[PDB]
RNA sequence: GCACAAUCAUAGCACAUAAAAACGUUAGGUCAAGGUGUAGCUUAUGGGUUGGAAAGAAAUGGGCUACAUUUUCUACAUAA
C-alpha cells in the first residue's frame, strides 16, 4: 500500500497533472496573451476550466516520502524535519552533522 | 533613444532569435512558457513518491517465498493471532451491524 | 617466480585525423572532508609529474550551507537543532594538453575517482577559425 | 540459423569464466553496458534523433499555413521562440504543438471571422 | 562445524607487489593489510580498536590501489595512448596568433543511475576581436550588434549558448552566430545612413 | 608552417582499462576473485570451492526466476543508458490466434514449439519453408517416434527445402 | 511602425542553417 | 533531554558499539558517515533518489541478513556502481551466505538498474568499544 | 566507567561563542511526524465528488508604524 489515502490521491493527481500538463499548457497560451482578441479568451476559459478538476498542477502538495507529513517537508530530500534528524543522527546521509560555529 | 539605435536593436534581435517587434512585457508569459519545462512536466515533480506499493509488494512477496523476513509483519500476525486467540477478532464483512 | 608471459596486447592505431588541442583543462573537485582531497591532490599531482602536465593547484574558498530545523516533535519553537553541510573545493589547472593525453589523464582520474567527492572538467578546446570567416565578402 | 547460434553458445561455453580480478569485472561489465563510457560525458546514448541547431532553433518553416500579416504570426513568433529557447523538449513534440495550433485555429472558424479581423 | 582459516597476515611477503594484492577500488577487507592500523576515539584507560570488525576503517575511502608504486606501473603504461604537445605553443601569445578562438566545454561525474546534467549543456565562446579583419565601420557596427557581450577593455566577445540540448548543437549553434555575425557586421543597409 | 598539429589515436571503450590490467599480475597469497576475501567465506578444500560457486549461482539464477516470475517489480527504468541486460525476461508469446505469429514466437521460447505446430496445422494454414525449418531445428536442438512423426511433417506436408 | 526585411532562408542558406 | 540516536545509561552491563556510544553530536568529528555519495554537495544535486534508495537497502539487508548483521551498512556510491559493506556474524553456513549474495548481487541490481557490490566481514561476536 | 572537565567547530593561539549537560522530579507535551498493547467500527467511526468552514458584544499575549526637531521630503556617503 501507500503511507495515506491522501499520498494516494496526490499520487493521483501528480499521475493527472501530468497527463494534462500539455492541455493545459497549449491553452494558457491563448489565455496569458494581449496580440490574440478576448472574444477568444472567453471561451479558451470555458475550454480549460471543463477540464478535469485534478488535471491542474495546484491540487499537488509536496508531502513527505516516509510519512507522508503536509507540513514541515524539505524540498531537496523530500523528507519530514523528523525522517530527516533520524536518519542524519544515525549518519546514513553524507555532509549532513550539527552545525557548530 | 533613436531610429538607428531601434533598428540596430531590430536587428540585433532577428540575429539572436529573440522578439524582433516591439511586444509588451505582458506577452511574454506565452514566450516564458514555452521557453521553460512546465512544472508538472518536471522529473522532480511527476516523479515525487516512488512507487510504495511495488515497495510491498515486492517485500510481500519475497517473505511469502522464504527470503525476506519482515519482523514488523511477523510482529503484526503475532498479535491478531493471539488477538483472536484471546476472542475478539475481525468481523465477517455484512453482520457487524445487522448481526 | 611463475610470472605470466605476454601479458601486453593494445588495439592503438594513428587516424590520419589531427588530434584536438586544448588551452586549460580546469578541475574543480567537491568534497565533505579534506583529508580525502589531500589524497586525490597527491594522486593527481603524482599521475601529472609522469606525464608531464605542470598542474597548477590552488584551494578555491569552502562553501557551507546551514539550515535550521525544530527540536521537539509537536510544539517547541524556541529550542531549535542547526545542521550543517560543508563543501570543500580543490582547483586542478591544467595546461598544454592534447586531445589524447586529455582523454588518457580524464579516464585515469575517473576510474579511481573516490566516492565522497564530485568532479567538474571544464575544457578549453582549441580552434583557429571557420571556414565561412577566414577572408569572406558576404 | 539455429546452428550459428547453437555455435556461438559453445564458443562462449569456453569464452566465459569466473572473474580473477576487478580489472576484467570491470571490462566485462563495460563490454555488456552496465559500467559507464569514460570520460563520463553528460550525453552518453541520448542522441536526440541526430537533430541539428537548424530542426531546433529554425521554426520559421511551420508557420506557412497561417496568415502572414494577421495577428496570427504576431502570436506564432512568441511560440516559435519559447520552442527554440526549448532544450528540453524534441523536434518532433515541438512540431506537434506547432500541429495543434494549426488544426485548433482551423477548427474554430466563426471565433476569428466574428472577432473582426479576417482570417484564413 | 565451524572452521578458522588464518588471513593472509601469515602468508604476506616483505618484498610482494601490493598493487598485486590491491589493484582496483577495495572495501578495505583486514584479511589482506597486514599493516596493524588503530583507528578510532581510544578510552581513558583503553586504546583505539583494533583493525578487525571496525566500523571506522570501512566508513572511510581507501587509497591502497593509489599508493606510489601502482601510480608508477599504471602511468607507465599509459605513454601509448597520449601524444605530444607541440613545443612551439608554450607560450600564449602565438597560441593568441594561431588559434584565436577558446571553445569552453563544460563536463560534469557524479555518482548514480543518472548522466543527464542540465548543467552540460550550456557552451561558452571566446573570440578577440583583434586578430579579425573587421574594418572601422565594421567593427563599430559589431560592437552595437552584439551589445554587452563585448568587453571593450579586453577586447574579447563572449557568446555563451544554452539553447541547443547537445553539446555539439550548441557549438553548431555558436559557430553559425559567429558566421552571421561576422557576415552582417559588413551589410550596410539603408537604416545605417541616418 | 610554424604550427604542429599530431594525429589522434583511437582505441576501444577497454584497451585502456586492459592496458592496467597488463601491469598487475596473478597474487600470489591472494585466493581468486569469484570466492569472498573473508577467510569464514574463504574456500578450504576443492569439494568447498566447487560448491560455493554453485552455492551463489543457485542464488544468482533463484533471483534472475523470481525477476522473470514478476516483471512488473522491475519495469520502472531509472539509468539513462537503459541497460537492457538488467530488464526482465518475458517468456510468452505476442499473439495467440495468428498462427504465423504464434509459431515464430515459440520456436525461440520443446512441447510448446510442438503444440504451436498442430495449431498452425488445424486451421488449414500453408505453411512456407522458413518458418518449418527454425520449428524442425528447434525439436533437433532439444530432443524416437515423435522424431519421426515430426521429420514425416517435414517431407509429407510440404516440400521442405533439401538445404533446410 | 515600420518593420525591416530580413534574409532568413539567404543566410541559412549561406551559414549552413536550414 | 536529547534522545536522538541516543542510547540511554544501562546499570553497567550493556554491551554497546562505537557507533552507538558516541552521541549525534559526534558525526564528522570522531564518527563518519554510513552512506558516502555526491547527492549531499552543495552544487549536486538527486539528494532524494539517493536517499530513499539508502533507506530501501537499509531495510533489505536487515530483512535478508535476520540475526546476523552486526552493525549498521556501509553504503558507498562510487561511478555508477554502489558498493555495500557489511559486518556479519559467522552463524550461518558458508553455502547460505555465498547463496544470499549471489541472490542479493543479481536481484538489487536489476531492481535498481545499476551495479551493486557485496562484501561480507564476518565477526565472530559483536566488537564492544565500552563497558560490557 | 558514566556526568563535569579536557578535546572538538567558529580553518593560527588565548578568550568568547557554539556544542554538550548522566542518573531523575513535573503520571509535563506529542496516539494528529511515524509504528503501536488494550478497548471499539466493517452496506461504516471506512473509501470518493461538490459547497461552506462565517462574524465580532468583549478581554488579552507578542511584533510593525509612529506620537517628531537627534523630525519629514529631495539628489546625495554624512559640509546642502
Ligand atoms: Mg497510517
Ligand atoms: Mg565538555
Ligand atoms: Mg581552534
Ligand atoms: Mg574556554
Ligand atoms: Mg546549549
Ligand atoms: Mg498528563
Ligand atoms: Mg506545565
Ligand atoms: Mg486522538
Ligand atoms: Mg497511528
Amino acid at each position: 500500500y501507500y503511507v495515506d489515502w491522501k499520498m494516494l490521491r496526490d499520487v493521483k493527481r501528480r499521475k493527472m497533472a501530468y497527463e494534462y500538463a500539455d492541455e493545459r499548457l497549449r491553452i494558457n497560451s491563448l489565455r496569458k496573451n494581449t496580440i490574440l482578441p478576448k472574444d477568444l479568451q472567453e471561451v479558451a476559459d470555458e475550454e480549460i476550466a471543463s477540464l478535469p478538476r485534478d488535471s491542474c498542477p495546484v491540487r499537488i502538495r509536496n508531502r513527505c516520502v516516509m510519512t507522508s507529513r503536509p507540513r514541515g517537508v524539505k524540498r531537496r530530500w523530500r523528507l519530514s524535519r523528523i525522517v530527516f534528524r533520524h536518519l542524519a543522527d544515525h549518519g546514513q546521509l553524507s555532509g549532513v552533522q550539527r552545525a557548530m560555529w | 533613444l533613436s531610429e538607428y539605435a531601434v533598428r540596430m536593436s531590430r536587428l540585433s534581435a532577428r540575429l539572436f532569435g529573440e522578439v524582433a517587434r516591439p511586444t509588451d512585457s505582458k506577452s511574454m508569459k506565452v514566450v516564458k512558457l514555452f521557453s521553460e519545462q512546465p512544472l508538472a512536466k518536471r522529473k522532480e515533480t511527476y516523479d515525487w513518491y516512488p512507487n510504495h506499493n511495488t515497495y510491498f509488494a515486492l517485500m510481500g512477496t519475497l517473505r511469502f517465498l522464504g527470503l525476506y523476513r519482515d519482523e514488523h509483519q511477523d510482529f503484526r500476525d503475532e498479535q491478531l493471532r493471539l488477538k483472536k486467540l484471546r476472542g475478539k477478532g475481525k468481523p465477517r464483512k455484512g453482520e457487524g451491524k445487522r448481526a | 617466480v611463475d610470472v605470466p608471459k605476454d601479458m601486453t596486447k593494445p588495439e592503438i592505431t594513428i587516424s590520419d585525423e589531427p588530434d584536438t588541442l586544448y588551452k586549460r583543462l580546469s578541475v574543480l573537485v567537491k568534497g565533505h572532508d579534506k583529508a580525502v582531497l589531500d589524497s586525490y591532490e597527491y594522486f593527481a599531482v603524482l599521475a601529472a609529474k609522469e606525464l608531464g602536465i605542470s598542474i597548477k593547484v590552488h584551494e578555491p574558498p569552502r562553501k557551507i550551507e546551514r539550515f535550521t530545523l525544530l527540536k521537539s516533535v509537536h510544539i517547541f519553537k524556541k529550542h531549535r537543532v542547526q545542521y550543517e553541510m560543508r563543501t570543500l573545493y580543490r582547483c586542478l589547472e591544467l595546461e598544454h594538453l592534447t586531445g589524447s593525453t586529455a582523454d588518457v589523464y580524464l579516464e585515469y582520474i575517473q576510474r579511481n575517482l573516490p566516492e565522497g567527492v564530485a568532479m567538474e572538467v571544464t575544457k578549453t578546446k582549441l580552434e583557429q577559425l571557420p571556414e565561412h570567416i577566414r577572408k569572406p565578402i558576404w | 540459423s539455429l546452428w550459428d547460434i547453437e555455435f556461438a553458445k559453445q564458443l562462449a561455453a569456453v569464452t566465459e569464466r569466473p572473474f580473477q580480478n576487478g580489472f576484467e569485472e570491470m571490462i566485462q561489465w563495460t563490454k555488456e553496458g552496465k559500467l559507464w563510457e569514460f570520460p563520463i560525458n553528460n550525453e552518453a546514448g541520448f542522441d536526440d534523433d541526430g537533430s541539428e541547431f537548424h530542426e531546433h532553433i529554425f521554426l520559421d518553416k511551420y508557420l506557412q499555413d497561417f496568415p502572414k500579416q494577421g495577428p496570427i504570426r504576431h502570436f506564432m513568433e512568441l511560440v516559435t521562440c519559447g520552442l527554440s529557447k526549448n532544450p528540453y523538449l524534441s523536434v518532433k513534440q515541438k512540431v506537434e504543438h506547432i500541429e495543434w495550433f494549426r488544426n485548433y485555429f482551423n477548427e474554430k472558424r466563426v471565433i476569428l471571422k466574428e472577432s473582426g479581423i479576417q482570417l484564413n | 562445524r565451524r572452521k578458522a582459516l588464518p588471513p593472509r597476515t601469515e602468508k604476506m611477503a616483505v618484498d610482494q607487489d601490493w598493487p598485486s594484492v590491491y589493484p582496483v577500488a577495495a572495501p578495505f577487507k583486514p584479511s589482506a593489510v597486514p599493516l596493524p592500523v588503530r583507528m578510532g576515539y581510544p578510552v581513558k584507560r583503553g586504546v583505539p580498536m583494533a583493525k578487525e570488525g571496525n566500523l571506522e576503517l570501512l566508513k572511510i575511502p581507501n587509497f591502497l590501489h593509489l599508493t606510489p608504486v601502482a601510480i608508477k606501473r599504471h602511468c607507465e603504461a599509459l605513454k601509448d595512448f597520449c601524444t605530444e604537445w607541440p613545443a612551439a605553443l608554450d607560450s600564449d601569445e602565438k597560441c593568441e596568433k594561431h588559434f584565436p578562438i577558446e571553445i569552453d566545454t563544460a563536463d560534469y561525474v557524479s555518482a548514480g543511475p543518472s548522466i543527464r546534467n542540465p548543467k552540460a549543456r550550456v557552451v561558452t565562446l571566446r573570440v578577440k576581436l583583434s586578430s579579425l579583419n573587421l574594418d572601422d565601420h565594421a567593427k563599430k557596427k559589431l560592437i552595437k550588434l552584439v551589445g554587452d557581450r563585448y568587453c571593450k577593455s579586453t577586447d574579447v566577445l563572449t557568446i555563451k549558448t544554452d539553447r541547443c540540448p547537445l553539446k555539439r548543437q550548441n557549438y553548431d549553434y555558436a559557430v553559425y552566430l559567429l558566421t552571421v555575425l561576422y557576415h552582417e557586421s559588413w551589410k550596410t543597409e539603408e537604416w545605417e545612413k541616418k | 608552417e610554424e604550427v604542429v598539429i599530431p594525429k589522434k589515436k583511437t582505441w576501444d571503450k577497454v584497451a585502456i582499462l586492459q592496458a592496467l590490467a597488463s601491469t598487475v599480475h596473478r597474487d600470489s597469497t591472494a585466493a581468486p576473485y569469484v570466492f569472498q576475501d573473508d577467510p569464514y567465506l574463504i574456500p578450504t578444500s576443492s569439494v568447498e570451492s566447487h560448491s560455493f560457486l554453485l552455492a551463489k549461482k543457485s542464488g544468482e539464477n533463484a533471483a534472475k526466476f523470481i525477476i522473470n516470475s514478476y516483471p512488473k517489480y522491475f519495469q520502472k527504468d531509472i539509468a539513462e543508458p537503459h541497460i537492457p541486460c538488467l530488464m526482465p525476461e518475458y517468456f510468452e508469446p505476442q499473439i495467440e490466434d495468428v498462427s504465423e505469429a504464434a509459431l515464430q514466437e515459440r520456436i525461440k521460447l520443446n512441447y510448446n514449439f510442438q503444440q504451436r505446430e498442430q495449431s498452425e496445422e488445424l486451421e488449414e494454414a500453408t505453411e512456407a519453408d522458413n518458418e518449418k525449418s527454425k520449428t524442425k531445428a528447434g525439436h533437433h536442438l532439444g530432443v524416437t517416434w515423435r522424431t519421426k512423426n515430426n521429420a514425416e511433417r517435414i517431407f509429407a506436408l510440404m516440400p521442405e527445402k533439401n538445404a533446410h | 511602425a515600420a518593420a525591416a526585411a530580413a534574409a532568413a532562408a539567404a543566410a541559412a542558406a549561406a551559414a549552413a542553417a536550414a | 533531554k536529547n534522545r536522538a540516536a541516543r542510547v540511554r545509561v544501562s546499570k553497567g552491563d550493556k554491551p554497546v558499539t562505537y557507533e552507538e556510544a558516541h552521541a549525534p553530536h559526534y558525526i564528522a568529528h570522531r564518527k563518519g558517515w554510513l552512506s558516502l555519495h555526491t547527492g549531499n554537495l552543495d552544487g549536486e544535486d538527486h539528494a532524494a533518489e539517493r536517499t530513499v534508495e539508502d533507506v530501501f537497502l537499509r531495510k533489505f539487508m536487515l530483512g535478508t541478513f535476520p540475526g546476523c548483521l552486526a552493525d549498521q551498512l556501509v553504503l558507498k556510491r562510487r561511478a555508477n556502481q554502489l558498493e555495500i559493506c557489511a559486518l556479519v556474524l559467522r552463524q550461518l553456513p558458508p553455502h547460505k551466505f555465498y547463496f544470499l549474495v549471489g541472490y542479493s548481487e543479481t536481484l538489487l541490481s536489476h531492481f535498481y538498474k545499476c551495479p551493486v557490490h557485496l562484501h561480507l566481514q564476518t565477526v565472530p561476536s559483536k566488537v564492544v568499544y565500552k563497558y560490557i
